[PDB]
C-alpha cells in the first residue's frame, strides 16, 4: 500500500514537526508579557505569531523538493502560506472545552477576547474559530496534519510563483502520499469524504488568508500599531 | 521590496 518512498516523505515530515513545534511551550517565557492598551495583547501576540512564523518556515525547509526551488519560490511560497500554516499547527493547542488555545497555563491560554485584544474583529474570528473546531472534528492523525501542512505551503497557486510546474510536482507527490495513507486507514467511501474535506480547509484556509491580510493592512497603517509588531511580521506580512 | 530577513532565516 504505502510504498518506500511514501514511508519516507512521512518519517521525514513527522521528524521536522517534532523538531520545529515545541509542545512544552518553553519559549513563551522569552515574549513580551500577555496583560489582560485597548489592544493590551499585540505585543505578546505579535511576539508569539513572529515565533511562529521562524518555526514554519525551519518546517518548510525540511519539505523534500522544497530545498530544490530557486530562492525567490521559497519567500514567496512563505510569504504566502505562513499565516495559513499558523492557523493550520495552532490547531494543536487548540481545545473543544471553552473554544480557546491552551498554551499550558493560564497566563499562555488565548480566547476570541484575546485575539481581539490584539485588533482582529470577529470578521476573522469566527470564522478562525469554526475551522479550528471543523479541523479538530476531522480527527486527523498527525501524519495527516503534517502532509496537510506541507502541502499548504507548496502550493502552485500561489501568486508571484514563477516555476508552477516545479512547485506543482513537488505537492502531487506530498498529495499522493496523503491520499494512499488515507487509503491504508479507510476504506471507501469514508477515506473520499475524509480527503475531500480535509481539501475544503485548505480552501478555508484561503480564505482566511485574505481576510487576516486585509484586517492586518489596516491595523498596521497606523504607527501606533505597527510599532508594537516585530521585523519578522513586518516583512513578511508586509509588502 | 527585499526580504532580508526570511532569506537569513532560509539560509540557516
Ligand atoms: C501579529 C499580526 C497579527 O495579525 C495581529 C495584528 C496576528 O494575528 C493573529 C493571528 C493571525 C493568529 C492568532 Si492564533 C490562530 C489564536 C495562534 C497562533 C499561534 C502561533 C499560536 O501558537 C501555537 C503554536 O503555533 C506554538 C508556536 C508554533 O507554531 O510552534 C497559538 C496558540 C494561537 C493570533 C493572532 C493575534
Amino acid at each position: 500500500k504505502l510504498s518506500e518512498e511514501q514511508q519516507h516523505i512521512i518519517a521525514i515530515l513527522l521528524d521536522a514537526h517534532h523538531k520545529t513545534y515545541d509542545p512544552t511551550y518553553a519559549d513563551f517565557r522569552d515574549f513580551r508579557p500577555p496583560v489582560r492598551s485597548p489592544l493590551s495583547m499585540l505585543p505578546h501576540l505579535a511576539d508569539l505569531v513572529s515565533y511562529s512564523i521562524q518555526k514554519v518556515i525551519g518546517f518548510a525547509k525540511m519539505i523534500p523538493g522544497f530545498r530544490d526551488l530557486t530562492s525567490d519560490d521559497q519567500i514567496v511560497l512563505l510569504k504566502s502560506s505562513a499565516i495559513e500554516v499558523i492557523m493550520l499547527r495552532s490547531n494543536q493547542s487548540f481545545t473543544m472545552d471553552d473554544m480557546s488555545w491552551d498554551c499550558g497555563s493560564q497566563d499562555y491560554k488565548y480566547d476570541v477576547t484575546d485575539v481581539s485584544k490584539a485588533g482582529h474583529t470577529l470578521e476573522l474570528i469566527e470564522p478562525l474559530i469554526k475551522f479550528q473546531v471543523g479541523l479538530k472534528k476531522l480527527n486527523l492523525h498527525e501524519e495527516e496534519h503534517v502532509l496537510l501542512m506541507a502541502i499548504c505551503i507548496v502550493s502552485p497557486d500561489r501568486p508571484g510563483v514563477q516555476d508552477a510546474k516545479l512547485v506543482e510536482a513537488i505537492q502531487d507527490r506530498l498529495s499522493n502520499t496523503l491520499q494512499t495513507y488515507i487509503r491504508c486507514r479507510h476504506p471507501p467511501p469514508g477515506s473520499h469524504q475524509l480527503y475531500a474535506k480535509m481539501i475544503q480547509k485548505l480552501a478555508d484556509l484561503r480564505s482566511l488568508n485574505e481576510e487576516h491580510s486585509k484586517q492586518y493592512r489596516s491595523l498596521s497603517f497606523q504607527p501606533e500599531n505597527s510599532m508594537k509588531l516585530t521585523p519578522l511580521v513586518l516583512e513578511v506580512f508586509g509588502n | 521590496k527585499n526580504h532580508p530577513m526570511l532569506m537569513n532565516l532560509l539560509k540557516d
